[PDB]
C-alpha cells in the first residue's frame, strides 16, 4: 500500500497505518 | 515535504516512517 | 461528523478534513 | 490527549482544531 502515489486522506491513512502507535504528523505544505 | 515525496511523486515506507512521532 | 466518538482511523479522517491545508499531529499515546 | 477527549469520550470540533497545526 505504501508503493504509489498517496494524497489527501489517502496519504493519512497510510502513515496512519504505518505509525502505529508512535502516531504522526500530517504538514502538507 | 511529504507531499513531494508521496503524493507527486510515488511513496515509499522509508519515506513515511520519516513522519512518524 | 465531529460530535461523535471518533477512534483510529475514524479520527485521523476528521483531522484531516477540519484541519485542512493546516494539517495536524495524531499522538494517541 | 485526543485519544481520551474523541475516541473514549465525545470528541468536537472545538479539540479538534487543538491538534491542527
Amino acid at each position: 500500500f505504501v508503493n504509489q502515489h498517496l494524497c489527501g486522506s489517502h496519504l493519512v491513512e497510510a502513515l496512519y497505518l504505518v505509525c502505529g502507535e508512535r502516531g504522526f504528523f500530517y504538514t502538507p505544505k | 515535504g511529504i507531499v513531494e515525496q508521496c503524493c507527486t511523486s510515488i511513496c515509499s515506507l522509508y519515506q513515511l516512517e520519516n513522519y512518524c512521532n
